[PDB]
DNA sequence: TCATGATCATAGGCGGTAGCGTGCGCCAGACAGGG
DNA sequence: CCCTGTCTGGCGTCCTCTCACCCCTATGATCATGA
């Protein structure tokens, strides 16, 4: 899930009583700053199928 | 003076040493520190309310709603103990608290809430301790069990020698808080400063200074002095103090006042200090190469550039010095840094820092914390103010503050759970000062480091986790839901909590199944000082050190009393006087001996406070004042022994019984024993069975009584009287007028716990030993428990026993023994064994219990009634049925194959709703007779009592002599009598009696709802039956004997009474031992009690001789005398002129079968008063008996030792260890035999076993060892086969465990084949 | 501890005593519990090392054996010839001193008279062959093992002897712990091995070397004393002498390296320039 | 495993092989509808971290547990260390035909013979007596004769009494130091339940009569007959394998 | 010493049986390596006849019929 | 007849808007730090 | 690249006997009672 928030003043341990919080993109140790491509390239989708998985 | 039960069988005691402190209540420890769990404790702490308020109030995230706390209370338990140890549940009582919800409202939260609500709520259920020390978890009697662990508080530890390979020492300082962080300051062999917290990543120390917002010039102010040089005109002058220059080398001449003081080559000696201190020299001369390597202090700037001179904390050079020269700077502060005195650490330290400011240093501490995330100043700030300095996060508790006090020489011992500034600089100040050489590092073993928890403050922290999950649940609820509209009783739920506590009461690693077949078994498993368990070491890890008697456990811990094995000295057993402090460490009594004479006042000390003074021996002889008859005494300064002088003592020791513990104190002679031997001899006294008929010890301690009723097998009088109905189920005590209540009239009933099943499948029985019209004292015995005897405790019975190897039978440590002994059925031990039996829900439908069942005929279902279960009180044999049950298939309960018995109690539990059978019936009918016939008792002999109380108020004021008995009984009331004080005795009576009334209706009517209702019960059960066997399991050859002092042995031969060797008066030995035993193994104190024993017996036969012959009282008092004087100056000193003629008759009736004798345990009875009590007997005075044969008839030369020693049946029997497999069951995964016993099982050929077949040449043994015999299916049919038909041979194959391996290594992606 | 028990078992003991006694005994208790666990895995690892090794042959036909000796500490002789040379075939066929005459073959393995008559004409060194030495590829021959121990024939073909090796050597492992001049007793012939002796002005016989050692011959060939002598010794005796018992014939310094030369001329300083090489280091109160 | 209270207490593997499988199908469902650009790569990390905590748990960074605080066991587990197969089931194996009783003295023993008892021998020794039962004739199927020896009747103790005769059994004190610690004896039936053991023999065994326990074996077929009684018997066995010395040395 | 020339044999269920069972079967993995039961230890895993005492005879026989 | 409340049955992996861990020890061989 | 320190992996007796313990909590649905 895509959330918008800021790192370093709002500590993460203080907002972790609350779901949303598996943790974050990584690829590697930081928290990787994510591209957003579905909000600036990809906005409306799937026609995949509506096959309900299954 | 003596009490009437003392009057019964006065044992004779030796012992000099008059006592001055009995010994205390030796369930102490279990019982104080659950009394200061639970109870309703104000001012803050210790207890519940501790956890209490250190969680609550809850407050939200910023939504102005708090839950704060009032009170809390305990309800009764639904359950008593009996009805709980019967049907399974815990003994529990549900904890009701009364929480309270505020509501804060906008723009001022320093403002009114709109509504409160107060209530009761219901939340978990701690389980209450029983008047024994024991807890009930699920209907099994467990103990939790103290701990010992390491004192929170500073620990100044050094890494000796190891490190480095160098013998360069390090040292570290371990901040050991009660909960929270830990704190680990170092040093390296680059001798730098490195902290660390909780083993994580290393810094440098200063790190954490600056963390403290401290700027460098500060640091360097606290932990260096200063060194002023002053340019006054000629070369940079200097003030000097010549204490720094004690043993240095100066590199010039130092001279002052036109005087050469100090020449270039030499050192500055100490008369050279005092020349200079005595002129009062201030300012010296120095070159230009004395200040090439001094570190300035603080930073210096330029005012003209506005840059810096140089940094702090930097060596000066040449150009430094010039540019700070021509600056205006006359005054420079250096430091110095010596190589004895002062090593440049924090210098050092500071020059490793990458770090310059306070926002740095929380950024990397931040960094270490958690690693590899971005900081944020607000962040860091948060996480080193919850480290270190918060309430919540971190807690030094009183311990800890006390110990990080006086570790570090404060005066106040008070002081905040949280650390501050000036603590942590005082850590790193006495580090500096313990690396310089001056102070002593701290051993870890001492026990002024080595706290004690106990049953109340582990269960107090596993309920402040259960709190802090439930804090982490309402902090979740109180700020997302609509306000107000609930309650606080929807928030916080029952199930942390709950499951915290009865995970901790359920399986911990210290709340242990309690060792309960002996009462000495129960009264030390409760005294245990267990080193294991969490926050403790571990038994395969560590160590050496740990295993080990430090100095300082004399009189705190038992040296000799321990596990041996992979345990040694970590479950150490506490001793006999040891209290436990105020604090959790351990104290011990003294007697303050003032400059002369030794006060009888008893004063306790701890482990630190007994180091500083100096402690007399127990045992110092002193003539009748206090003043010490020697002018060399032996004494104890500072955890060593040496000899002091005559008044330079301060305490002395209050009884000689107080390095010992309880298990070890009942062992007599025990100062002639080797201590090896002492230990063996008081684990297995741990490990005795109670026979049937519990004799006496012949030669006790004295420490019986206290073993006896300071433990809960016996049923102690509560309140003194006469007794009025002696029964073998109750004992009815009428309670004297001088001990009784105005109120609730009162005569006491004591209901006896008769056969019933103990832990260790043994037989807890108690019977009556009073007589009837009999009077008893307060705190007296009136029922016998279990291996009790008058009060007393008798293990194991008193036997006839000579020392002679006797052809073999009894030759490395066998024992033998006549047939005299087991026709006297006198270790016939009692057992009984529980059966339980489920009717499940299944698939098909449900089970039957009922007896019409296929596959049997009458020769079975014989033994069993109508309704499936067998008979109370059918004698069964091993493998009838018990109970039948048939699924929709025969699955009868059946007795396992070996064992006989009675079957002596069924119980019957049904899950409600199902249909009750006939006998389930029958045994409810049964339960409401008899709890209908008890409570009906209980009013009718309360009743008896209130009458008699109104015949005894009625004697006088208006007594009537015949008109009393002409009314009927229940209106003694308005008879003529004014307004009194005994007319308003008898409203009060009448209060007493229509309570009693409605009482009697209300609680049989809860009783009947007890009977008649179901039991929750597991997922789909029908009906629980469970039937109680009764074994009487005799002796045989294989059972396991030993004594008291470590003789051990298998008893091997169980001759006729004619082989024995028997002497020239007639009687047989019943026990022939081996002498072999006792140079090597060097328990020489079995051989004193033997001869002790003899000297007893002595006495008892000649009272059996002068009261066979009908004698008058007058010799018997004579003889009776004589035997209780005897002695050097001793204790016990009575006299019977004041028995009056009645009870020296009955005291003689006790005492015809030998009369008991007490021997203390370091004050006992000398070789010389065992010779002349042989003498008083005709006994010969060398105790050694010329004996003869039985075989041949003919004298055994070099006369032998015979005697009486008291040994002990252990519960390792020999019908529990046999076992034999042809062919059983076989697991599953691997198609081998199943292990065990009760699973019929085969023994494991282990490895080494595989070893030695290899070492011979044996071949087809190993190979049908571990194919055929063992693994391979096929080839083991094939192999029943050709043995049933005579052809002995193999047909191999391969092991299936082997295939299972193959499929293992092959699940990975390896590929494991079989080639060709 | 300074002050001890002065009292015994039959006799009481008070209550430090006592004390003191539980001090050791536990000690003793907990070196036995970490002791077996100790040994256990020793007989584990000797026995997964061996594990393998059979004897698989009948003579690998080599000579190279190792050589039997008398050990000797430097007091009495510790494990003599016969229980060390007993049962265990012989590398190079033993020749008495009257050299040319053989006493026994090549190939005959030592029983008890074989030893008695090696005791007899005291044997020097009876060389004997070694499993250690073998030549047998893939296990070990049977001639270079020895005598079938626990029996008393030669080894048959095929005994697992790394097995029993290895239990041999761990299964004592319970019963194991865990935590200025040479002085003659007797007298014989004196021997020196590996010195390089000088004679000095007193016409005594002075060393320079530390790999001497001293020996002690006795009057039938073999010997009964060995002293390891340190660097620059000086002997009251020489090689090949005669000397008595109770008398000590060496004396060094072990504080002080000697240096001592071996030609008499002047002393001169060569590449020794003052402050730089040498320092000046008066001493104070004695003078030199 | 079923614990007979309605619910299974797995064993460790399936709930690892779980754990694949759950996030193995979430990571194919993830690749069928689509990845969110930079996103398959979360749940394919996961299923790299689940394999690793199949294989060998704690190999990698911290190991997974079902419960509490124990980390539960993969594949590497069940092969390496003690309780594995390599130590626990195959090196070292449960064996049939075996018993174990206390030990005791009785000193009218030869020595190549040793006490056993009755109970103890006629369960060791049950195939046997079958077949002596049905070569005599004395029951007609197998049946009757384990129903025979089940109610111990009067004839089958002379059947065990020419069974035992030249039979050897292995005796085997539990910690086995040296090879000297399994002999092989000649039985004789005692009335009791101890097995009587000639003393000399225990020097041996390290073994008192302080409660020590020995195991018999018994040797099923005829070749291990012959080495119980030619290569093991407690008669030959007089010298240590360490030395010269005699291990019969009266005590 | 004993422990490294244990785990450094041809044979790799010896080193198996002892110490690390790890590095020694990933080692024989990848190296491919074959052993032949070659002596004591492997033939009491896979259930037959020690080569030392009867069955080095019977040893002797299969290996003379190779 | 409809709505609300209470009771019973069935269903998953730090619990929380952080922090818990802390009392083994040796050897050994690879990985990397310092120079 | 040549040491030299750190790090993380291995390993730490055998056999037997006994005992307990082996989800509870939360949410949703259905039924009953009251208005
Ligand atoms: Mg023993
Ligand atoms: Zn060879």
């Amino acid at each position: 899930l895509f959330v918008e928030f800021d790192p370093e003043v709002i500590h993460t341990t203080t907002i972790n009583a609350t779901r949303g919080v598996s943790h974050f993109v990584r690829f590697g140790a930081s928290p990787a700053i994510v591209p957003s491509a579905v909000i600036h390239q990809l906005s409306v989708y799937k026609p995949k199928d509506i096959v309900d998985p299954a | 003076v003596y009490s009437y039960t003392e009057k019964k069988r006065i044992r004779k005691d030796f012992g000099k040493r008059p006592q001055v402190l009995d010994v205390p209540y030796l369930l102490s420890i279990q019982l104080d520190s659950f009394q200061k769990f639970i109870e309703q404790d104000p001012e803050g702490q210790y207890g519940l309310e501790a956890a209490f308020r250190s969680v609550f109030p809850i407050q939200s995230y910023s939504g102005n709603s708090e839950l704060q706390y009032v009170s809390y209370r305990l309800g009764e338990p639904v359950f008593d103990v009996q009805e709980c140890q019967i049907r399974g549940v815990t003994y529990s009582a549900p904890l009701r608290v009364k929480l309270r919800l505020v509501i804060y409202e906008r723009e001022a939260p320093e403002g009114t809430v709109k509504d409160i609500k107060e209530q009761e709520v219901y939340m978990g259920e701690i389980p209450l301790m029983t008047d024994n020390g024991t807890f009930v978890i699920n209907g099994t009697e467990r103990v939790i069990v103290s701990q010992l662990h390491r004192s929170p508080g500073v620990f100044f530890d050094s890494d000796k020698g190891k490190t480095h390979s160098s013998g360069k020492v390090l040292y570290n300082a371990r901040i050991i808080p009660y909960r929270g962080s830990w704190l680990d300051f170092e040093f390296d062999p680059k001798d730098n400063l490195f902290v660390r917290i909780d083993r994580r990543r290393k810094l440098p120390a200063t790190i954490i200074l600056r963390a403290l917002n401290y700027t460098t010039e500060q640091i360097l102010d606290l932990f260096f002095e200063k060194v002023i040089f002053e340019i006054r005109d000629n070369k940079l002058q200097m003030e000097l103090v010549p204490e720094r220059l004690r043993g240095e080398t100066a590199s010039f001449d130092i001279e002052a006042n036109g005087k050469v003081y100090v020449e270039k080559g030499r050192r500055i000696t100490a008369r050279h200090i005092r020349q200079l201190e005595k002129d009062d020299v201030k300012l010296i001369e120095v070159p230009v190469e004395y200040i090439a390597g001094k570190v300035v202090a603080k930073d210096y700037i330029d005012e003209s550039t506005g840059e810096l001179i140089c940094a702090a904390n930097m060596e000066l050079s040449l150009d430094l010095l010039a540019k700070l020269s021509q600056s205006g700077h006359k005054r420079i502060e250096t430091l110095f840094t010596n190589d004895l005195d002062h090593g440049p650490y924090i210098s050092e330290t500071l020059r490793v820092d990458p770090t310059n400011d306070r926002l740095s240093a929380l950024v990397e501490i931040y960094r270490m914390m958690r690693p590899g995330e971005p900081p944020t100043r607000e962040a860091a700030e948060s996480l080193f103010e919850n480290l270190f300095f918060s309430e919540d996060r971190y807690d030094l508790s009183a311990v800890g503050r006390m110990k990080f006090n006086r570790s570090l020489l404060r005066e106040e011992i008070e002081g905040s759970g949280i650390l501050s500034k000036d603590d942590i600089i005082d850590v790193m100040k006495k580090l500096i000062d313990i690396r310089n050489g001056k102070g002593e590092v701290d051993d870890i073993d001492h026990l002024g480091n080595r706290r004690i928890r106990s049953v109340g403050e582990m269960a107090e922290n596993q309920f402040r986790v259960g709190l802090v999950r439930v804090e982490r649940a309402v902090k979740e609820r109180l700020s997302l839901g609509d306000l107000d509209t609930l309650m606080p009783q929807d928030m916080i739920n029952a199930k942390p909590i709950s499951a915290a506590v009865k995970e901790f009461f359920g399986s911990s690693q210290l709340s242990q199944f309690m060792d309960q077949n002996n009462p000495l078994s129960e009264i030390t498993h409760k005294r245990r000082i267990s080193a294991l368990g969490p926050g403790g070491l571990t038994r395969e890890r560590a160590g050496f050190e740990v295993r080990d008697v430090h100095p300082t456990h004399y009189g705190r811990v038992c040296p000799i009393e321990t596990p041996e094995g992979p345990n040694i000295g970590l479950i150490n057993s506490l001793s006999v006087y040891a209290q436990t402090n105020e604090y959790g460490f351990l104290e011990t009594p003294y007697r303050k001996v003032t400059d002369g004479v030794v006060t009888d006042e008893i004063h306790y000390l701890s482990a630190i406070e007994e180091g500083n003074y100096v402690i007399a021996q127990a045992n110092s002889n002193l003539d009748e004042e206090g003043h010490f008859v020697e002018d060399l005494v032996t004494c104890r300064s500072k955890g060593e022994s040496s000899l002091f002088s005559r008044d330079q003592v301060d305490y002395m020791d209050v009884s000689t019984q107080q390095v010992v513990s309880v298990g070890a104190s009942l062992i007599p002679f025990l100062e002639h024993d080797d201590a090896n031997r002492a230990l063996m001899g008081a684990n297995m006294q741990r490990q005795a069975v109670p026979t049937l008929r519990a004799d006496k010890p012949l030669v006790g301690t004295g420490m019986e009584r206290a073993v006896a009723v300071d433990s809960g097998v016996t049923a102690v009088a509560k309140r003194g009287g006469v007794v009025q109905y002696v029964d073998a189920s109750r004992i009815v005590i009428k309670v004297n007028e001088d001990e009784m209540y105005p109120g609730e009239a009162g005569i006491d009933i004591y209901n006896l716990t008769k056969y019933t099943r103990s832990n260790q499948n043994t037989c807890i029985n108690q019977m009556p030993c009073v007589s009837l019209g009999e009077p008893v004292e307060r705190g007296d015995v009136l029922a016998d428990g279990p291996s009790t005897d008058l009060g007393e405790l008798a293990l194991g019975q008193n036997m006839r026993v000579a020392f002679m190897p006797w052809n073999g039978y009894n030759f490395e440590d066998s024992i033998l023994v006549s047939e005299r002994v087991v026709q006297e059925d006198r270790f016939t031990t009692i057992h009984i064994q529980e059966l339980a039996c489920v009717s499940r829900d299944t698939k098909l439908g449900p089970e039957e219990i009922t007896a019409d069942i296929p596959n049997v005929g009458e020769a079975a279902l014989s033994k069993l009634d109508e309704s499936g279960i067998v008979y109370i009180g059918a004698e069964v044999t091993g493998g009838d049925i018990l109970v039948g049950k048939v699924t929709p298939k025969d699955s009868s309960l059946r007795v396992p194959n070996g064992v006989s018995g009675t079957v002596i109690d069924v119980q019957v539990f049904t899950r409600d709703g199902v249909e009750k059978d006939k006998r389930a019936l029958e045994i409810e009918e049964m339960q409401l007779k008899q709890a209908k016939k008890d409570l009906s008792e209980e009013l009718q002999i309360l009743e008896a009592g209130l009458f008699s109380r109104i015949r005894a108020v009625l004697v006088a004021g208006g007594v009537e002599a015949e008109k009393l008995d002409k009314l009927p009984r229940d209106r003694w009331l308005e008879l003529g009598l004014t307004d009194e004080e005994k007319q308003n005795q008898l409203e009060q009576l009448a209060e007493q009696y229509d309570e009693l009334k409605h009482e009697f209706e209300k609680k049989l009517e809860a009783k009947r709802r007890k009977i008649t209702q179901g039991d929750d019960l597991a997922p789909g059960v029908l009906k629980i039956v469970k039937v109680y066997l009764a074994v009487k399991r005799r002796i045989q050859p294989g059972d396991k004997m030993a004594g008291r002092h470590g003789n051990k042995g298998v008893i091997s031969k169980i001759n006729p009474i004619e082989d024995m060797p028997y002497d020239e008066n007639g009687t047989p030995v019943d026990i022939v031992l081996n002498p072999l035993g006792v140079p090597s193994r060097m328990n020489i104190g079995q051989i004193l009690e033997t001869h002790l024993g003899m000297a007893a017996k002595g006495i008892g036969d000649k009272i059996n001789a002068m009261l066979k012959q009908q004698q008058e009282v007058a010799k018997l008092r004579e003889f009776i005398q004589r035997a209780y004087d005897l002695g050097a100056d001793v204790r016990q000193k009575v006299d019977l002129s004041t028995f009056s003629d009645e009870e020296v008759m009955r005291l003689a009736e006790n005492l015809r079968k030998g009369m008991p004798i007490a021997t203390p345990v370091f004050d006992g009875a000398k070789e010389a008063e065992i010779k002349e009590l042989l003498k008083l007997g005709d006994l010969p005075t060398s105790g050694q008996i010329r004996l003869y044969d039985g075989r041949t008839g003919e004298q055994f030369e070099r006369p032998v030792t015979v005697g009486y020693m008291y040994m002990l049946k252990l519960n390792h029997l020999v019908d529990d260890k046999m076992h034999a497999r042809s062919t059983g069951s076989y697991s599953l995964v691997t198609q081998q035999p199943l292990g065990g016993k009760a699973q019929f099982g085969g023994q494991r050929f282990g490895e080494m076993e595989v070893w030695a077949l290899e070492a011979y040449g044996a071949a087809y043994t190993l190979q049908e060892m571990l194919t055929v015999k063992s693994d391979d299916v096929n080839g083991r049919t094939k192999m029943y086969k050709n043995i049933v038909d005579g052809n002995h041979q193999m047909e191999p194959g391969m092991p299936e465990s082997f295939n299972v391996l193959l499929k293992e290594i092959r699940s990975l992606g390896i590929n494991i084949e079989l080639e060709d | 501890i300074e002050t001890p028990i002065t009292a015994n078992f039959r006799e009481g003991l008070n209550v430090l005593q006592y004390f003191i006694s539980t001090h050791g005994a536990r000690k003793g208790l907990a070196d036995t519990a970490l002791k077996t666990a100790n040994s256990g895995y020793l007989t584990r690892r000797l026995v997964d090392v061996a594990q393998d090794l059979v004897v698989t042959e009948d003579d690998c036909g080599t000579h190279e054996g190792i050589m039997m000796t008398p050990v000797i500490e430097g007091g009495d002789v510790k494990e003599p010839l016969r229980d060390r040379v007993l049962g265990r075939v012989t590398a190079e066929d033993v020749l008495k001193p009257g050299t040319a005459d053989i006493l026994v073959p090549r190939n005959t393995l030592l029983h008890e008279q074989w030893c008695d008559l090696l005791e007899e004409n005291s044997v020097d060194a009876v060389k004997v062959r070694s499993v250690v030495s073998c030549d047998t590829d893939f296990g070990v021959c049977a001639h270079c093992y020895g005598r079938d121990l626990a029996r008393g024939h030669i080894i048959n073909k095929g005994e697992a002897i790394g097995v029993i090796a290895a239990q041999s050597i761990g299964e004592p492992g319970t019963q194991l712990t865990m935590r200025s001049s040479i002085q003659v007793k007797n007298k014989g012939s004196i021997k020196l091995s590996n010195v390089k002796s000088v004679v000095n002005s007193s016409g005594k016989l002075v060393i320079t070397s530390r790999n001497t050692e001293l020996k002690l011959i006795d009057e039938f060939g073999r010997t009964k004393e060995s002293y390891k002598v340190p660097y620059g010794a000086v002997l009251a005796k020489g090689d090949g002498e005669q000397v008595a018992g109770g008398e000590t014939v060496a004396n060094w310094d072990p504080h002080t390296m000697p240096v001592i030369t071996e030609v008499s001329g002047f002393v001169r300083f060569t590449d020794m320039i003052d402050g730089q090489t040498i320092t000046r280091q008066t001493d104070e109160l004695t003078g030199l | 495993v079923p614990l007979d209270g309605g619910r299974f207490a797995t064993s460790d593997l399936n709930d690892l092989y779980r754990r694949v499988i759950n996030r193995n199908n979430r990571l194919k469902r993830l690749l069928d509808l689509a990845a969110p650009d930079i996103i398959v790569r979360n749940e394919k990390r996961m299923l790299q971290e689940a394999v690793d905590a199949l294989l060998d748990n704690g190999r990698r960074g911290r190991a997974i547990t079902g419960s509490n605080k124990r980390p539960l066991k993969s594949l590497a587990d069940m092969i390496k260390g003690k309780q594995g197969r390599f130590r626990q089931n195959l090196l070292g194996k449960r064996v049939d035909y075996s018993g174990r009783s206390v030990i005791t003295v009785g000193p009218y023993l030869r020595l190549h013979q040793c006490g056993l008892p009755k109970k103890m021998a006629l369960e060791l020794f049950k195939p046997f007596i079958y077949g002596k039962l049905e070569l005599r004739g004395l029951a007609t199927t197998i049946k009757a004769a384990k129903k025979m020896v089940e109610r111990e009747e009067a004839v089958v103790w002379d059947i065990l009494d020419e069974v035992i005769r030249e039979h050897p059994v292995l005796l085997n004190r539990a910690p086995t130091l040296h090879r000297l610690g399994i002999q092989a004896f000649e039985p004789v039936l005692i009335e009791g339940k101890a097995i009587q053991l000639h003393p000399l023999v225990c020097a041996a065994y390290n073994a008192d009569f302080d409660g020590d326990q020995m195991a018999v074996h018994v040797p099923l077929t005829l070749e291990a007959q012959l080495e119980a009684r030619a290569l093991m018997m407690s008669t030959n066995n007089i010298l240590s394998p360490a030395n010269g010395e005699p291990i019969i040395v009266p005590s | 010493g004993i422990t490294k020339a244990s785990l450094a044999t041809e044979s790799f269920i010896s080193a198996a049986s002892f110490q690390e069972t790890t590095r020694v079967l990933t080692e024989a993995a990848v190296a491919g390596k074959r052993d032949e039961l070659r002596g004591l230890k492997e033939n009491v895993i896979v259930g037959r006849l020690i080569p030392a005492g009867t069955g080095y005879a019977y040893h002797q026989d299969r290996m003379r019929r190779r």
